[PDB]
C-alpha cells in the first residue's frame, strides 16, 4: 500500500494544472523514495520530469515500487474539487485498479474522498544524462511568463542568444519583429529578482512559443525559474517546488539549416 | 487535327447554313432564350454551341479552365464532379453523379447565380450554364433543373445538349427554345473532308472520301478521325485504302462473329468474356446491344430478323432498368443462340 | 495457460521480411523503405516528395509496413489515427510546430538517433464536422514540412483525398496472391497446431476476399469450432446438384439456401449456372441451350428485384429475389457441375471498370482545349487515335518518337504518367502493347 | 407493475439459447476458454443476438460485469465525440481481470452507427486489443463500414425453425401453465416468422387479453388475413376460376387489409402449399412480379386482380 | 363555420363505434393498471387519435394532460428520440405519481433508425412511460418495434354500423338527405367517418341538399352511367368511333385515365363475360396501369385500352 500525505495540498493542485495541458497521460513511479513523473509530449517535442521527495511529504508509506498510469485531465478534473486549504492523502492498493484521494478541511467535519480510475500505461523511461550546460539564467518567474507572453503576440518562434553581457529573446512575425535583451542584475536586496546568467559559451537555440507558454503555466509552483541550455540540446526550464523537489521542462529546439 | 479545324465563328460553319444564320439571328436580339440543341451524335452541337458562345459573349470565352468541385449526397457518400469553366460560362455534366444529380444541379445553378451578381460587365447581363449529356438526368432531377431554371432565369441561361430528347419531360422542353442539328449529309461530309485535307494539303481523292462518309454513317467526328487515321498509317491516299477502325468495333465485331459461328456452352462462355472485356473498357451498353444486334442481323434469314430485333429492342429495355448489365446482355446472347440453333437445326 | 492475444497479434509482422504481401525488388515496402532511407535528398521517381500515401484495400499491411519501415531505419514516428480529432485547428495546434522541429526522442534515448517522421494513418477518416479542415490543413503541412510525413488511405478515389494525391508519393498495396497467405497461414496453423485440408484453406482465403486479418479471424474461428467437437462455395454448389436432394430439398429449404449469406449467393448463382449439365437435357443440345436461356432470363429478374430493393431500403422483396436468382434456375440447371463453384469475379471487374472510368475522365480532362466528352467512347476513339499517333513516330523513326512525343503531350497538356495510362487502356483481349513491340525506351524516360 | 415474459424467461445463460446451435457452440467455446475476439454478431430480429452477447459477457466477466463492460444501445450518444472520448477512456482503463478474461465493449444496434463513428472506433479495436475486447450487434451486416468487418468475427444468425420456437413455447407455457390448443400454437407459429421475442409477445397478449389460446384468438389479437382464405383463394387460382378467386380478393380488400399484406401472406401461403412443382413456381414467379410492382407504388385493386388473372391463365 | 367532424368526435369512450373488442379490451386495461404499449393502425379516418385522446382524457385530468402527456407528430422529423421524447420519458413530473403517455401520430414515418432508437428507449423506461403509436401502414414499422407493443388493427366502418351515426347527426342538424343520398355517401366515403361527415358538410353546404347527383358533382366523381357509356362505346363500336367518343367525354369532364381504368375495371366485373375474356380485359387493363404510372402519353395508353376491348 502505497499512502501519502501531503498537508500543504496546493502544491498539488498547482502540478497537475501545470501539466493537465502538456501531457494527457502520464505514469507515476512511486517508490519509497518518493514521487517520479517522465513524460514526453504527444508530439514528442517536450519532456516533463516532476520529482516530488518523500521528505517533503508529511506522512509518506510505499511498501512496492508502484508504477500507477494516470489521466492527467481526470486527475485535475478530480483535484479541482479540493479547497486550497485542504490536506491531500493520496492511497492506492498493493496493485490497485483505483487512487483514492481525500480531501481534509482543515478545520472542519468536511471530508471529500474521491476515487479516480487509473489507466493502463506501457512508458519506457528516457535516459536524461546530468549536463553542464553553457548558459544558465536563473530568473524570477513572472517575468519569463511575461516574456513568453509578450512574445507570442509577435510570431510563434523565439530565438533566445545567451551572450555574456545579458540573455536576449527574440521573434519576427508577420506585424513586425520584437526582442527583448534581459541584462544581469546587480547585488541588490531582493533575492528572488535578481537576475543571474552564467554562461561558458554564447549560444542561440530556437524554440517553439507553444511549449513555452505551456512551460509558464507553473508559475505558481516557485518565484525563480531556470533556464538551463547549451548547443543542440533541449532547453530546461525548471521550476522548484516548496523544497519538496522539482519540476523541469525540457523542450527541442527547431531545425537549423 | 479533329480539334484543329473546328470552325469557332457561325459565319464560319461548313454545313446547316440557314440554321447558322437563325442562331445569329437569335444571340443578335435581346432576351438570349434557354437553348436545347439536340441532335445525332457528331453532328455539331458543341461546335454550334462554341460558336454561338463566341457570338453572345467576346473571344474570352476560350480561355477556359478546369474546376473540380465536391457535392455531398444525402448521407456521407461524397462525389467530385468536373466542371470546364470559362469567364462567362460553366459547362458541367450533372450525371456523373450517378443519383445524386438533382444536387449538383441546384448547387452548380446557385453558384453560377451568385457568381454573375460580381459585376458581371462583359456584353451581357447573364451567363451561360451548358449542362451536357442531359436526356439521361434522373426525373428527380429533371424536376429540379425545371424548378432552378426558373428560379434564377434573370441570371443565367441554360443551353442543355442532349440527344433524342425522347427521355426530356414535357415541363422542360416547355421552356427552352429547341435547336435540332441534325447529322451532316455524306456530301456535307465529303466536303468538309476535302476542305480539312486541303488546307492541309493532301491529296484526298474522290474515291476514298466517299468511302469514309459512308463507313462513318452520317458522323463527322468519326469521319474526321478516320481520315486521320488513314494517313497515319498510309500517307499516299488510294481508290482502295484499308481504312482503319477503332478497337471496340472490331471486337464487338468479331464478339458477334463468334456467337454466330458455334451455339455451344463452351462458346457462350467465351462471349462472357468478351461481354465483360467489352464493359471493362466503359462502353455504353446500348452501344454494345445495337452493334451486336447488327452483325447478327447481317447473318440471320430474313424471317428471322424480326424475332431478333424484337429480343434486342426487349433486353435492352431491361437492361435500363437493372444494375448489373452483363447479366441482361449474357441473357439477350443466350437467348439469341438457343433460338438460332433451332433455326439452323431445323 | 490461457492466452490473453489474437492471432493477430501474435502473428504480426515483427520484422520486414515477414510481410505476407510484398517481399520483392520495387513493392510497396520496398518502395516506402527507399523513399525514406534517401529523404534527407528530398530536403521510384518519387525522391520529389515530401509525404508518402500507401492506399489499398483493408487488412492487406499498410499500418505495418509503415510501422516496420520507420521501425527498421531508426526513424521514431508520432501517429494519428481517426481517433484523434484532426480538425483545422486542432491539427495545426498539435501536429504544426513538430514538422518543423527536433524530436526529443533525438537526444534522450533509453542507441540514440535522430530523423524523427510522423505518421497521419486513416487520412480517409478525416471527414464529417468534427475533422472539419482537415485534409486542407493537412496539405499545407505537407507544402511546407522538414519531416517525412506518411499518410496511409484506404482508397485513393476519394473527393477528399483526390487533393491529396498530387503532394504524395503514390503506392499501391495489392491483395496478395492466394498462394501466398496460403503458405503463411499454414505455417501459422502449422505453428498452432491445427490441421486444415488445403482445400479448405483455399475457400477461407478467398471468402475473405486475399484480407489477412480476415483470414487470421477466420482461422480463430475455424479452430474454435473445431475444439467445440456452411460457407458461400458450398451452399453456391449445393444449389445446382441433383441424387441427393430430391426428398431433402422443399421450396422453403431451397429459398433458404439463399438466405445463407443473401448478399453474395446471387453473384454465385449468376457465375457457376454455366457449368451445369441439365439431366433433363439428355445431350441434346437444342435443349441444354433453351435451359440456358431460360436460367438467364430468371437471373436477370433477379437482378430488376436486386435494383429495386437496393433504392428503397425495402426488405420485404427478399423473398422474391430468392426465388428469381437462386431457386429458379436451380430447377431450370439441376444437372452436375463439372468443376468447382469459382468466385463470383464480378466484383473485381467492376472494381477495375471504375478505375479505367476515372483513368479515362482525367485523361480526357487534360484534352480540354475545346472539346470534351466526359467519359464516352467518343474519348475512348480520341485516346485510340492518340495511341496510334504517338507509337507511329517511334515505330517508324528512333529519332522522331521523342519531337512528337512531346508535341502531342503539350498540345494536349499530358504528362508521362498520362503517357503510361494511355498505353495499357487500349488492350483489347490481352493484347500487348504497341510499344513493347527497346533502347529508345531508357533515354526516352530519361530525356523528357 | 409485472414485467413482460419476454424478460421474465429471458436466458442467462447460453445452455438456454435455442437458435443456431453451431454459433452458441463457438460462444460457449469462447466462454469456456476465454479468449474471446471482437465479434460483429449480426441476424435477423428476434433471434437472440443481444441475449447472447449478454450472456457470452457474464460467462467471461463473472462478478466484474459492472466493472469491466460498457454497453452503448442505439438509445445513447454514439457520435465521432463520444467514441473518441467515453470508448477510447474505457478502453485504456485499467481492470484486473483473470489470466485470459478482458473488458467487453457491447456495441448494440452496430448498423446504427454513421460511417466517422466507427472510422473512429477502427483504431480503438486494434490496438487495445491484449485487455479490451468488442462485441457488435446488427441486423443488415452491410451498415458496418469494411474496416470494421476485417477486424471483427461475422458471426452469421439465421431464423429459427418452427419446431425451436415450438419447444420454447412449451417450456413457458409449463411454467405459466396457460391454457392452450394446437391450432393456437400453429397460429402462434404462423404470425411469428421465426422471431422468437414475436412469438413470446404475441402468446402473452393473447393469455392477458383473453386467456385460452385458440387459433380464432390468436388471429384476434394478430388480425392479418387468415391464411384459410388465401389458400381458399389460391385453390380457386389453381381451378382456373377466376370469378371466385376475385370473391375472396374483394373479400380482403373490403376489410381494408393493405395490399402489401395481402401480397405477404399470398406469398408465404404460396410457398408451403400443395400444388405441382412447376405450377407452383410458375406461381410464385406471377407474385414475385406483382409484388414488385405493389412495393414500386402501384398498389390497386386492379393490379391484385391482373395477378389473379395471370395465375389463372397459368393454368390455361 | 364548426366543422362537423369536430362538433361530433366522441368524448367518452363508448361513444365510439364499430370497435366494441378493442374498446373493451382496452377499458379492461385501464381498470387494472395493465396498460401495455400500444400500436394502433389502420386505415384513415376510422377512429384512433380519438381512441386514444378519450383513453388519455380518462386517464389523467385534464390539468395533468400538459406535464404527463406528449402528443408528438412524427411527420416533423433520430434526433426527435434522443431529444423531446428521451427526455419526456425518463423524467419523473414532480408531484404526479403514476406513468406517462407519448402519443406518436403517424408513426410509420420515421426512418428506421429512429425506430431502433425508439425501441430502446421504449424497452428501457417501461414502467413510468407507456408509448402509443399511431399508423396507416403496419408494413412500414420495423418488426423489431412492432414485437414490443400490442397491435391494433382499425379496420374500416361497416356501412350498418355507421348509418345510425350520420342519422343522428343529420336529425340533429337539419339536412334533407335522400334514401339514395345516404347511400352515394357511404359508398363515395368508403368506410372513414371523417370523409363521410366531412362530404356531407361540404355538400349540404355548397348545394344545400344531399341527393345521388349532388354528391357526385361535389366531390368530382365519375358517374357510373359514364362509365357505363365508355365501355359500351368500346364493346358495341367501330376502333376509331370509340376513341373519338371516349377522348371526347374524357375531355368535355375532367376525366383522367386512372378512374376511367379503375371504374371500367368494376365494371368488367360487374357485367357478365365469357369468364375468358374478362381473363384478358384484366391482365391487360392492369398492364395499362403500370404503364401510366411511369409518365407515359395518355392518347397511346387510351388507344391500347380499346385495343385490349377489341378482343370482343
Ligand atoms: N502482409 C502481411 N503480412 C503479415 N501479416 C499481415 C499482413 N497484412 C496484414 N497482416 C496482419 O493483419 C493485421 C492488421 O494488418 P494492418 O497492416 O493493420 O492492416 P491495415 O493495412 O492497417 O488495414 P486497414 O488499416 O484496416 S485499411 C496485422 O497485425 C497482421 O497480423
Ligand atoms: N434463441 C433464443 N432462445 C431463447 N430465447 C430467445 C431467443 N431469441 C430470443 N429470445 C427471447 O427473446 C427476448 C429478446 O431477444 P433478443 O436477445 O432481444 O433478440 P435480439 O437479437 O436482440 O433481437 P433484436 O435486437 O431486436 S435484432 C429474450 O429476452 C428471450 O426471452
Ligand atoms: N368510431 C368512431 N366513432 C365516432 N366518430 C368517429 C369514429 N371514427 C371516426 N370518427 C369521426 O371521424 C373523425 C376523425 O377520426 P380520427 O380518430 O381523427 O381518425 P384518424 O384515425 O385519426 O385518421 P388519421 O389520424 O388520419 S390515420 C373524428 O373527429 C370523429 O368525429
Ligand atoms: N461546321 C463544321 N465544320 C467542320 N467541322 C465540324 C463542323 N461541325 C462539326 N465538325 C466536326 O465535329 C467535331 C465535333 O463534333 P461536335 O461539334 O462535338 O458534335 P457532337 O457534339 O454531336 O459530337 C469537331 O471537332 C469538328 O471536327
Ligand atoms: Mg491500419
Ligand atoms: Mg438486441
Ligand atoms: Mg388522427
Amino acid at each position: 500500500m502505497f499512502e501519502a500525505r501531503l498537508v500543504q495540498g496546493s502544491i498539488l493542485k498547482k502540478v497537475l494544472e501545470a501539466l493537465k495541458d502538456l501531457i494527457n497521460e502520464a505514469c507515476w513511479d512511486i517508490s519509497s523514495s518518493g514521487v517520479n513523473l517522465q513524460s514526453m509530449d504527444s508530439s514528442h517535442v517536450s519532456l516533463v520530469q516532476l520529482t516530488l521527495r518523500s521528505e517533503g511529504f508529511d506522512t509518506y508509506r510505499c511498501d512496492r515500487n508502484l508504477a500507477m498510469g494516470v489521466n492527467l485531465t481526470s486527475m485535475s478534473k478530480i483535484l479541482k474539487c479540493a479547497g486550497n486549504e485542504d490536506i491531500i492523502t493520496l492511497r492506492a492498493e498493493d496493485n490497485a485498479d483505483t487512487l483514492a484521494l481525500v480531501f481534509e478541511a482543515p478545520n472542519q467535519e468536511k471530508v471529500s474522498d474521491y476515487e479516480m480510475k487509473l489507466m493502463d500505461l506501457d512508458v519506457e523511461q528516457l535516459g536524461i544524462p546530468e549536463q553542464e550546460y553553457s548558459c544558465v539564467v536563473k530568473m524570477p518567474s513572472g517575468e519569463f511568463a511575461r516574456i513568453c507572453r509578450d512574445l507570442s503576440h509577435i510570431g510563434d518562434a523565439v530565438v533566445i542568444s545567451c551572450a555574456k553581457d545579458g540573455v536576449k529573446f527574440s521573434a519576427s512575425g508577420e506585424l513586425g519583429n520584437g526582442n527583448i535583451k534581459l541584462s544581469q542584475t546587480s547585488n541588490v536586496d531582493k533575492e528572488e529578482e535578481a537576475v543571474t546568467i552564467e554562461m561558458n559559451e554564447p549560444v542561440q537555440l530556437t524554440f517553439a512559443l507553444r511549449y513555452l507558454n505551456f512551460f509558464t503555466k507553473a508559475t505558481p509552483l516557485s518565484s525563480t525559474v531556470t533556464l538551463s541550455m547549451s548547443a543542440d540540446v533541449p532547453l530546461v526550464v525548471e521550476y522548484k517546488i516548496a523544497d519538496m523537489g522539482h519540476l523541469k521542462y525540457y523542450l527541442a529546439p527547431k531545425i537549423e539549416d | 487535327w479533329v480539334d484543329k479545324y473546328r470552325p469557332c465563328s457561325l459565319g464560319r460553319l461548313d454545313y446547316h447554313k440557314e440554321q447558322a444564320a437563325q442562331l445569329r439571328n437569335l444571340v443578335q436580339c435581346g432576351d438570349f432564350p434557354h437553348l436545347l440543341v439536340y441532335g445525332p451524335s457528331g453532328a455539331g452541337k458543341k461546335t454550334r454551341i462554341m460558336c454561338i458562345l463566341r457570338e453572345l459573349y467576346g473571344v474570352g470565352v476560350e480561355k477556359l479552365r478546369i474546376e473540380h468541385q465536391t457535392i455531398t449526397t444525402p448521407s456521407k457518400k461524397k462525389i467530385e464532379i468536373s466542371t470546364i469553366a470559362s469567364n462567362y460560362h460553366l459547362e458541367v455534366n450533372p450525371s456523373d453523379a450517378g443519383n445524386s444529380d438533382r444536387v449538383v444541379i441546384q448547387e452548380m445553378l446557385k453558384t453560377v447565380a451568385q457568381s454573375q451578381q460580381l459585376e458581371t460587365n462583359s456584353q451581357r447581363d447573364f451567363k451561360v450554364v451548358l449542362l451536357t449529356e442531359v436526356d439521361k438526368l434522373t426525373k428527380d432531377a429533371q424536376h429540379a433543373l425545371r424548378r432552378t431554371m426558373e428560379k434564377y432565369m434573370s441570371t443565367c441561361r441554360l443551353i442543355l445538349c442532349c440527344n433524342s430528347t425522347s427521355k426530356v419531360i414535357p415541363p422542360i422542353r416547355s421552356r427552352c427554345l429547341a435547336v435540332r442539328v441534325p447529322a451532316p449529309s455524306i456530301e456535307d461530309i465529303c466536303h468538309v473532308l476535302s476542305t480539312v485535307c486541303k488546307k492541309e494539303g493532301l491529296n484526298l481523292p474522290s474515291q476514298l472520301a466517299h468511302r469514309l462518309a459512308e463507313k462513318s454513317c452520317r458522323n463527322l467526328r468519326k469521319a474526321l478521325l478516320m481520315c486521320e487515321a488513314c494517313r497515319v498509317q498510309q500517307y499516299p491516299f488510294t481508290a482502295d485504302q484499308e481504312i482503319p477502325e477503332t478497337d471496340w468495333e472490331v471486337y464487338l465485331r468479331e464478339t458477334a462473329n463468334a456467337i454466330v459461328s458455334q451455339q455451344t456452352p463452351q462458346r457462350l462462355l467465351e462471349v462472357r468474356g468478351r461481354l465483360y472485356e467489352l464493359l471493362t473498357h466503359c462502353i455504353p451498353p446500348e452501344i454494345i446491344m445495337k452493334g451486336l444486334l447488327s452483325e447478327l442481323l447481317h447473318n440471320c434469314d430474313g424471317q428471322l430478323k424480326g424475332e431478333v430485333a424484337q429480343m434486342a429492342a426487349y433486353y435492352e429495355h431491361r437492361l435500363q432498368l437493372g444494375s448489373k448489365a452483363i447479366y441482361h446482355l449474357e441473357a439477350f446472347v443466350a437467348k439469341f443462340m438457343a433460338l438460332y440453333k433451332k433455326f439452323m437445326e431445323d | 495457460k490461457v492466452e490473453n492475444l489474437l492471432w493477430v497479434d501474435k502473428y504480426k509482422p515483427t520484422s520486414l521480411k515477414t510481410i505476407i504481401g510484398q517481399q520483392g525488388d520495387q513493392s510497396c515496402a520496398n518502395k516506402l523503405l527507399r523513399w525514406l532511407r534517401n529523404w534527407q535528398k528530398s530536403s521510384d521517381d518519387g525522391s520529389s516528395f515530401k509525404a508518402a500515401l500507401l492506399s489499398g484495400p483493408p487488412g492487406v499491411g499498410k499500418t505495418t509496413t509503415a510501422s516496420l519501415v520507420c521501425q527498421e531505419l531508426g526513424y521514431s514516428y508520432v501517429e494519428l489515427n481517426a481517433s484523434d480529432t484532426r480538425s483545422k485547428s486542432s491539427l495545426k495546434a498539435i501536429v504544426a510546430e513538430s514538422l518543423n522541429n527536433t524530436s526529443i526522442k533525438g537526444f534522450y534515448s533509453n542507441s540514440v538517433s535522430t530523423k524523427h517522421a510522423l505518421i497521419m494513418d486513416e487520412v480517409d477518416g478525416m471527414a464529417g464536422n468534427e475533422d472539419r479542415g482537415g485534409i486542407q490543413e493537412l496539405i499545407g503541412l505537407i507544402k511546407h514540412t522538414k519531416i517525412p510525413i506518411i499518410c496511409m488511405c484506404n482508397d485513393r478515389n476519394h473527393p477528399k483525398i483526390r487533393s491529396l494525391v498530387h503532394y504524395c508519393f503514390d503506392l499501391r498495396f495489392q491483395r496478395p496472391r492466394v498462394e501466398q497467405i496460403k503458405g503463411a497461414m499454414m505455417s501459422i496453423a502449422f505453428k498452432e497446431g491445427l490441421k486444415i485440408p488445403p482445400p479448405a484453406m483455399n475457400e477461407i482465403i478467398l471468402g475473405a476476399n486475399q484480407d489477412i486479418r480476415q483470414v487470421l479471424h477466420n482461422l480463430s474461428m475455424w479452430c474454435a469450432r473445431s475444439k467445440a467437437l456452411m460457407g458461400p462455395f458450398d451452399v453456391a454448389r449445393k444449389v445446382f446438384a441433383a441424387g441427393e436432394e430430391t426428398a431433402h430439398m422443399s421450396l422453403v429449404d431451397k429459398s433458404d439456401l439463399f438466405f445463407h449469406d443473401y448478399s453474395i449467393a446471387p453473384l454465385f448463382v449468376q457465375e457457376n449456372y454455366i457449368h451445369v449439365k441439365p439431366v433433363a437435357a439428355g445431350g441434346d443440345m437444342k435443349k441444354h441451350l433453351m435451359l440456358l436461356s431460360r436460367a438467364a432470363d430468371s437471373i436477370c429478374d433477379g437482378d430488376l428485384v436486386d435494383s429495386q430493393i437496393r433504392s428503397k431500403q425495402n426488405w420485404s422483396l427478399l423473398p422474391a429475389q430468392a426465388i428469381y436468382a437462386s431457386v429458379l434456375p436451380g430447377e431450370l440447371m439441376r444437372g452436375y457441375m463439372t468443376q468447382f463453384p469459382t468466385f463470383p469475379s464480378w466484383l473485381g471487374k467492376h472494381s477495375s471498370t471504375g478505375k479505367h472510368d476515372r483513368i479515362v475522365q482525367d485523361l480526357a480532362l487534360h484534352m480540354s482545349l475545346r472539346t470534351y466528352s466526359s467519359k464516352r467512347t467518343v474519348n475512348m476513339d480520341y485516346l485510340s487515335l492518340l495511341r496510334d499517333a504517338l507509337v507511329q513516330p517511334l515505330t517508324s523513326q528512333g529519332v522522331d518518337g521523342v519531337q512528337d512525343v512531346v508535341a502531342l503531350m503539350d498540345t494536349y497538356y499530358l504528362m508521362k504518367e498520362d503517357f503510361e495510362n494511355i498505353m495499357e487502356i487500349s488492350s483489347w483481349g490481352g493484347k500487348p502493347s504497341p510499344f513493347s513491340k527497346p533502347k529508345v525506351k531508357a533515354a526516352f524516360t530519361r530525356a523528357y | 407493475y409485472e414485467l413482460p415474459w419476454v424478460e421474465k424467461y429471458r436466458p442467462v445463460k447460453l445452455n438456454e439459447i435455442v437458435g443456431n446451435e453451431d454459433t452458441v457452440s463457438r460462444l460457449e467455446v469462447f466462454a469456456r476458454e476465454g479468449n474471446v475476439p471482437n465479434i460483429i454478431i449480426a441476424g435477423p430480429p428476434g433471434t437472440g443476438k443481444t441475449t447472447s452477447i449478454l450472456c457470452l459477457a457474464r460467462a467471461l466477466l463473472g462478478p466484474a460485469l459492472k466493472d469491466a463492460m460498457l454497453e452503448l444501445n442505439a438509445s445513447n450518444d454514439r457520435g465521432i465525440d463520444v467514441v473518441r472520448n467515453k470508448i477510447k477512456m474505457f478502453a485504456q482503463q485499467k481492470v484486473t481481470l483473470p489470466k485470459g478474461r478482458h473488458k467487453i465493449i457491447i456495441l448494440d444496434e452496430a448498423d446504427s452507427m454513421t460511417d466517422g463513428a466507427q472510422q473512429a472506433l477502427r483504431r480503438t479495436m486494434e490496438i487495445y486489443s491484449k485487455t479490451t475486447r468488442f462485441a457488435l450487434a446488427c441486423n443488415a451486416s452491410d451498415k458496418i463500414i469494411e474496416p470494421i468487418q476485417s477486424r471483427c468475427a461475422v458471426l452469421r444468425y439465421t431464423k429459427l425453425t418452427d419446431a425451436q420456437i415450438l419447444t420454447r413455447l412449451m417450456n413457458v407455457i409449463e411454467k405459466e401453465r396457460v391454457p392452450y390448443t394446437d391450432d393456437g400454437l400453429e397460429a402462434i407459429i404462423f404470425t411469428a416468422q421465426g422471431d422468437m421475442r414475436q412469438a413470446l409477445n404475441n402468446l402473452q397478449s393473447t393469455f392477458s387479453g383473453f386467456g385460452f389460446i385458440n387459433s380464432e384468438n390468436v388471429f384476434k389479437v394478430c388480425d392479418e388475413p387468415h391464411p384459410l382464405l388465401v389458400k381458399e383463394m389460391i385453390q380457386h387460382c389453381v381451378n382456373a376460376n377466376i370469378d371466385e378467386a376475385y370473391k375472396i380478393l374483394a373479400h380482403l380488400w373490403h376489410l381494408g387489409y393493405s395490399p402489401e399484406d395481402i401480397i405477404g401472406n399470398i406469398f408465404r401461403v404460396c410457398k408451403t402449399f400443395q400444388m405441382a412443382e412447376y405450377l407452383k413456381l410458375e406461381f410464385i414467379k406471377e407474385i414475385g412480379y406483382t409484388h414488385m410492382k405493389i412495393a414500386e407504388g402501384v398498389n390497386s385493386l386492379l393490379q391484385m386482380a391482373g395477378l389473379l388473372a395471370r395465375l389463372c391463365q397459368k393454368t390455361m | 363555420n364548426l366543422p362537423w367532424v369536430e362538433k361530433y368526435r366522441p368524448q367518452t369512450l363508448n361513444d365510439l363505434i364499430s370497435h366494441q373488442d378493442i374498446l373493451s379490451t382496452i377499458q379492461k386495461f385501464i381498470n387494472e393498471d395493465r396498460l401495455p404499449h400500444l400500436l394502433l393502425y389502420g386505415p384513415p379516418g376510422t377512429g384512433k387519435t380519438s381512441t386514444i385522446l378519450a383513453c388519455a382524457k380518462q386517464l389523467y385530468k385534464d390539468k395533468e394532460f400538459g406535464s404527463m402527456v406528449l402528443e408528438l407528430n412524427a411527420s416533423d422529423d433520430i434526433d426527435i428520440i434522443r431529444g423531446p421524447i428521451l427526455s419526456f420519458a425518463s423524467t419523473r413530473t414532480i408531484f404526479k405519481k403514476g406513468f406517462k403517455l407519448v402519443i406518436l401520430d403517424e408513426a410509420d414515418a420515421m426512418t428506421q433508425d429512429a425506430q431502433n432508437a425508439l425501441r430502446r428507449v421504449i424497452e428501457k423506461f417501461t414502467e413510468n412511460t407507456r408509448f402509443c403509436l399511431i399508423c396507416n401502414y403496419l408494413s412500414k414499422i420495423i418488426p423489431a418495434l412492432q414485437s414490443r407493443c400490442t397491435r391494433f388493427r382499425f379496420g374500416p366502418l361497416t356501412p350498418e354500423l355507421m348509418v345510425p351515426r350520420l342519422e343522428h347527426v343529420v336529425e340533429e342538424e337539419k339536412v334533407d338527405i335522400s334514401e339514395d343520398g345516404m347511400k352515394a355517401l357511404v359508398t363515395l366515403s368508403s368506410g372513414d367517418m371523417r370523409r363521410a361527415l366531412n362530404i356531407l358538410q361540404s355538400t349540404n353546404m355548397a348545394f344545400g341538399k344531399v341527393t345521388e347527383e349532388t354528391v357526385y358533382t361535389c366531390t368530382g366523381h365519375p358517374l357510373k352511367s359514364d362509365i357505363a357509356n365508355i365501355l359500351d362505346w368500346m364493346l358495341n363500336q367501330d376502333f376509331t368511333t370509340a376513341y373519338r367518343n371516349i377522348t371526347e367525354l374524357k375531355t368535355l369532364k375532367g376525366l383522367a385515365l386512372h378512374d376511367i381504368l379503375t371504374e371500367i375495371h368494376l365494371f368488367v366485373h360487374r357485367v357478365d363475360f365469357p369468364s375468358s375474356v374478362r381473363i384478358h380485359l384484366l391482365t391487360k387493363m392492369a398492364d395499362i396501369e403500370y404503364r401510366l404510372s411511369v409518365g407515359t402519353n395518355e392518347k397511346i395508353q387510351l388507344s391500347s385500352l380499346i385495343a385490349a376491348f377489341q378482343v370482343t
